[PDB]
């Protein structure tokens, strides 16, 4: 799963 | 003070994984401000979500022209094309991430 910045 | 409203907006949905209204709000913030490289980026992580690699490309790009320190940006158009069988440029993204990344 991918974050977010 | 107003695409600060939409791109939040946009980020709510895109936290709570409901990438069509994240995509709603992020266009709505990007017609208002079309410079801020965060909403290109978002947007192209919205359609990355879905499976949407053309689309996701396509708003990476430009996320990746006015912001080209963005080393995430780099990784997942890397993925992007990659998924689509992009494997050349799939290479050059991913190579350019990892020379941001010490």
């Amino acid at each position: 799963m991918e974050e977010v910045d | 003070n107003s695409a600060e409203a939409w791109k939040n907006l946009g980020n709510a949905y895109y936290k709570q994984g409901d990438y069509q209204k994240a995509i709603e709000y992020y266009q709505k913030a990007l017609e208002l401000d079309p410079n801020n490289a965060s909403a290109w980026y978002n947007l192209g992580n919205a359609y990355y979500k879905q499976g949407d690699y053309q689309k996701a490309i396509e708003y990476y790009q430009k996320a990746l022209e006015l912001d080209p320190n963005n080393a995430k940006a780099w990784y997942r158009r890397g993925n992007a094309y990659y998924k689509q069988g992009d494997y050349q440029k799939a290479i050059e993204d991913y190579q350019k991430a990892l020379e941001l990344d010490p």
